[PDB]
């Protein structure tokens, strides 16, 4: 399976160093030139770095020259981005993308067709904190026709992100996981809701699966009508 | 003086330089025992220009230069005066009046890796041909088109060095070969490199 | 014929220094470098350093940087290795070999190894002083063994330095003899046992005498081994 | 060596709203010639960018045929022949004539649809959270259009201000609607000082404001 | 710092058999800078192979080297009596290091040791020191455990042992364990024994004496 799997994202204090990894599978990794591409929150895509098929040419965006270092291990089928002297504005989701196959007298037109899943890098002085997961219980009134609403409150966590799934992925239709909001405490808060038939509230179990990898926090919270 | 010229550590050296960055060793003030060379059967190529190997033991010179590098089999024929090709034009050129010897042997058992030895390089693009005994180790981005490159590799902007494959399974023409080029100079100066008595 | 001969064994006290020599012959001295290898008793080989006989350049092992100094006298085709601030940790046999791993002229790695080694130089580092051994008898037991074979021997205890030589019946008895390697006791003195297995019936007709010789102390001892008395 | 003052990409328009079936045209302008080394990406919110076109005009496998690319040199246009609900995203162009794979600023594609009134729900704070000393009341506005909506919190008919935050999803990929979550935060002491909690939602799709309420204890 | 680890520690083979010994490198090392040495007991080491595969002058055709990257092997086509020694793997890619060494021993059938015990001589006892000696004679393989017991009390830290080389004739080993006490300590106890456990023994063999036994 042709893919790129990233790793190494996490929370770092300004000035420290962090190293990202990109593992290639399903293709001759040594034939392609690789790139790192990041995206700050609420901003566009930014090209970061480029390394040649075997690393004899390297290029960096001006915002990262002197602090970032790209490298590859063709034997390990891996791509690396060594990030030193990190800054707050370096906070972004980082992607690796495979370019094209350098051939004789031809710059490749087939490029950038395979990316990693992304990894989140947060540069801040604040410390990690796991979230509290509270249920948003369905209405006791509800309706005789149907269509009720239930959800989960993922409150007071840092840093981003948290991932929310319902019924271990078996409930996806009608789910809305809202963008996190930064509370005045410096902590994030996020809600995820789903609309289901009211006739299902007595027959169907609903569980939200909140995951916060930065703090190693996994919580499965049962959401049920209240005792009345 | 009675020290032997260090021909051993030029031929029997572990690592050789890539042909684009060919290594030159200067040999002076020693007794040159050329017998070990033309009597060793390890060499696939042994051709002498401007002088006879037999008549070499009884001949003095001011300096002897040992240039060593690695190329592939079908390129060995370019290490000779009056040749053309990528190596002769862009990497290592001998003058038309070359007075020396060229020695080469197959080093596939040393310079090949199971995944391809990508340490040996040669220059693929250059705006002009090298003068004799010239050395070009620059890695400037080659501008092949009208648009300037600004030192950034890309379309019509080539990295000038190419990596040899060098896999153990390659055909003989593409297997690595180690080359030693002995050039003898006789300047109007005291002769420091002679043969035996 | 290429040949390297080193200096003789030396006994040193902790803190002292030892300068071991190595004289080579039969080949161009300048063309090769000299490498030095160490071997502690019962241990493997340990690289010490390398010197060019052409320009004197030396790189040593990190373990010995600041204690070892290697030199070369080309007029005598002789190489020298000096180890300062000797420790009991340094008791070992010091070897010398003709080097073909780094060129003497340009100092670059070569396709080759160490050939034509020297015989070796044993350097013993301790505060002990020269002492001859005491030879005690390992008397054959009257408590019998099923196979009909008796064992007797000599205990060669508390000598320094090495070595001792043990023979039986002035060299007439060699079959069935086992002279064990010396062990260094916590006293700093060595100790060694030499035993022989003989037919138990020979105990009543044959005399067994071990001959212990310790040249460092001018000690020659012969001891008769006979059954235990009451 | 790398400092020149590099080819810049200018995307136009910045943002656009259209209707299902309309033809959408996004422009990418290169400050200097980049031959046909241009690519077009679709990026749904918080997702990996998906390659649509490369080589200026070549469609990537699996991409619907209603996408098409054209241009060479400095003018490039991405074209969605018939806009579809699941095309709501931001679109970027990327040059790759050399090692500097620079991007454009991106073009956000919105979808105009018919007006939809929100389904309004209110959620009391959980009993587990009340043990912690803080009460969070949530008002959910589900599947409405357009995005303009006002949530008014009332605590014992006292209109609240300054103690709530809200968040809005992006356009749904199927019905092109929005959803809104408003969280009213109080202390446990302040929460038990009042009875009736309600949020009043005003929206174009509502002829009159809708109020969903609960009494503390029921 | 490149580390070479040879495997196995000891090769038990008989003459005529084929012997393959290997050393692994902590990092990748060029084949040109690898060398093999042989060391017979009591002699200086000699060069066998250089450049991983090239044979040194005078070495017979039975030796051969191969390998690359990190796994290099030394092979001996048909073993001979003079081939049983210790072999060392050596590299000078970066700096210069040696391998731990591999010993090739002569394999033979299992042989249980003959155990004998020797009380301290009256001559030595007059000096104030008592040495008890336990002899394990002509056994194979080399692995043997000696356990001193004084009045059924297991002794530890007061004994040293020493082992001979393989006998040139029967390829067996012999072991000598020397227990040391003071004359005072020696006279405080009656039964002195050593217990030998070995592969050739179905059950541990114990040889003992009493301080008052004539
Ligand atoms: C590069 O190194 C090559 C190998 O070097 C050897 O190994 C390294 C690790 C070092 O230890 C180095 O010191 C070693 O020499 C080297 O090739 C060597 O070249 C020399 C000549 O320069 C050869 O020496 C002579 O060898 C004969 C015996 O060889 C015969 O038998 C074998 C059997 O297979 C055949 O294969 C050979 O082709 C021959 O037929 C010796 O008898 C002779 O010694 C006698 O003569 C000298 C005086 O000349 C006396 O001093 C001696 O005491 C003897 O009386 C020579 O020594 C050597 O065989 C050869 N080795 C190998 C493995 O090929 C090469 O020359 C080096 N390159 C350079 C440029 O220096
Ligand atoms: N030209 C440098 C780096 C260029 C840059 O600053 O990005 C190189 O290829 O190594
Ligand atoms: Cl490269
Ligand atoms: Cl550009
Ligand atoms: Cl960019
Ligand atoms: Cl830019
Ligand atoms: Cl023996």
């Amino acid at each position: 399976e042709v893919q790129l799997v990233e790793s190494g994202g996490g929370l770092v204090k300004p000035g420290e160093s962090l190293r990202l990894s990109c593992a290639a599978s399903g293709f001759t990794f040594s034939d392609y030139y690789m790139t790192w591409i990041r995206q700050a929150p609420g901003k566009g895509l930014e090209w970061v770095s480029y390394i040649r098929s075997s690393g004899h040419t390297i290029y960096y965006a001006d915002s990262v020259k002197g602090r970032f270092t790209i490298s590859r291990d063709n034997a390990k089928n891996s791509l690396y981005l060594q990030m030193n002297s990190l800054r707050v504005e370096d906070t972004a989701v980082y992607y690796c993308a495979r370019g094209g196959v350098l051939r004789f007298l031809e710059w490749p037109l087939n490029a950038f067709d395979i990316w990693g899943q992304g990894t989140m890098v947060t540069v801040s002085s604040a410390s990690t904190k796991g979230p509290s997961v509270f249920p948003l219980a369905p209405s006791s009134k509800s309706t005789s026709g149907g269509t009720a609403a239930l959800g989960c409150l993922v409150k007071d966590y840092f840093p981003e992100p948290v991932t929310v799934s319902w019924n271990s992925g078996a409930l996806t239709s009608g789910v809305h996981t809202f963008p996190a909001v930064l509370q005045s405490s410096g902590l994030y808060s996020l809600s995820s809701v789903v609309t289901v038939p009211s006739s299902s509230l007595g027959t169907q179990t609903y569980i939200c699966n909140v995951n916060h990898k930065p703090s190693n926090t996994k919580v499965d919270k049962k959401v049920e009508p209240k005792s009345c | 003086h009675t020290n032997l010229c260090p021909f051993g550590e030029v031929f029997n050296a572990t690592r050789f330089a890539s042909v684009y960055a060919w290594n030159r060793k200067r040999i002076s003030n020693c007794v040159a025992d050329y017998s070990v060379l033309y009597n060793s059967a390890s060499f696939s190529t042994f051709k002498c220009y401007g002088v006879s190997p037999t008549k070499l033991n009884d001949l003095c010179f001011t300096n002897v230069y040992a240039d060593s590098f690695v190329i592939r089999g079908d390129e060995v024929r370019q290490i000779a005066p009056g040749q053309t090709g990528k190596i002769a034009d862009y990497n290592y050129k001998l003058p038309d009046d070359f007075t020396g010897c060229v020695i080469a042997w197959n080093s596939n058992n040393l310079d090949s890796k199971v995944g391809g030895n990508y340490n040996y390089l040669y220059r693929l693009f250059r705006k002009s041909n090298l003068k004799p005994f010239e050395r070009d180790i620059s890695t400037e981005i080659y501008q092949a088109g009208s648009t300037p490159c600004n030192g950034v590799e890309g379309f019509n902007c080539y990295f000038p060095l190419q990596s040899y494959g060098f896999q153990p399974t390659n055909g003989v023409g593409y297997q690595p070969y180690r080359v030693v080029v002995l050039s003898f100079e006789l300047l109007h100066a005291p002769a420091t490199v002679c043969g035996k008595k | 014929q290429v040949q390297l001969v080193q200096s003789g064994a030396e006994v040193k006290k902790p803190g002292a220094s030892v300068k071991v020599s190595c004289k080579a012959s039969g080949y161009p001295f300048t063309s090769y470098g000299i490498s030095w290898v160490r071997q502690a008793p019962g241990q493997g080989l340990e690289w010490m350093g390398w010197i060019s006989t052409y320009n004197g350049n030396t790189n040593y092992a990190q373990k010995f940087q600041g204690r070892v100094t290697m030199t070369t006298d080309t007029s005598t085709t002789t190489g020298y290795m000096e180890l300062r601030r000797l420790r009991s940790d340094d008791t070992a046999v010091y070897y010398c070999a003709r080097d073909y791993t780094r060129g003497a002229w340009f100092g670059e790695s070569l396709i080759g190894g160490f050939d034509n080694w020297g015989q070796g130089t044993l350097v013993t580092v301790s505060s002990a002083s020269t002492k001859g051994p005491s030879v005690f008898p390992l008397a054959p037991s009257s408590k019998s063994t099923s196979g009909g074979t008796a064992a007797l021997g000599c205990l060669v205890k508390d000598y320094f330095p090495e070595p001792v030589t043990v023979s039986w019946n002035s060299g007439a008895l060699t079959s069935g003899v086992h002279t064990f390697p010396a062990v260094l006791q916590s006293s700093g003195l060595y100790s060694l046992s030499s035993v022989v297995t003989v037919p138990s019936s020979s105990l009543g007709t044959q005399t067994y005498i071990c001959n212990v010789n310790h040249k460092p102390s001018n000690t020659k001892v012969d001891k008769k081994v006979e059954p235990k008395s009451c | 060596l790398f400092l020149v003052a590099d080819i810049q990409l200018t995307q136009s328009p910045s943002s656009l709203s259209a209707s299902v079936g309309d033809r959408v045209t996004i422009t990418c302008r290169a400050s200097q010639g980049i031959s046909n080394y241009l690519a077009w990406y679709q990026q749904k919110p918080g997702k990996v960018p998906k390659l649509l076109i490369y080589a200026a005009s070549t469609l990537q496998s699996g991409v619907p045929s209603r996408f098409s690319g054209s241009g060479s040199g400095t003018d490039f246009t991405l074209t969605i022949s018939s806009l579809q609900p699941e095309d709501v995203a931001t679109y970027y162009c990327q040059k790759y004539n050399n090692a500097l794979g620079t991007f454009g600023q991106g073009t956000k594609v919105e979808i105009k649809r018919t007006v939809a009134a929100p389904s309004v729900f209110i959620f009391p704070p959980s009993d587990e959270q009340l043990k912690s000393g803080t009460a969070s009341v949530v008002c959910l506005l589900n599947n409405f259009y357009p995005r303009e909506a006002k949530v008014q919190w009332k605590v014992d008919n006292a209109l609240q201000s300054g103690n709530s935050q809200e968040s809005v999803t992006e356009q749904d990929s199927k019905d092109s609607t929005y959803s809104l979550s408003s969280t009213l935060t109080l202390s446990k002491a302040d929460y038990e000082k009042h009875k009736v909690y309600a949020c009043e939602v005003t929206h174009q799709g509502l002829s009159s404001p809708v109020t969903k309420s609960f009494n503390r204890g029921e």
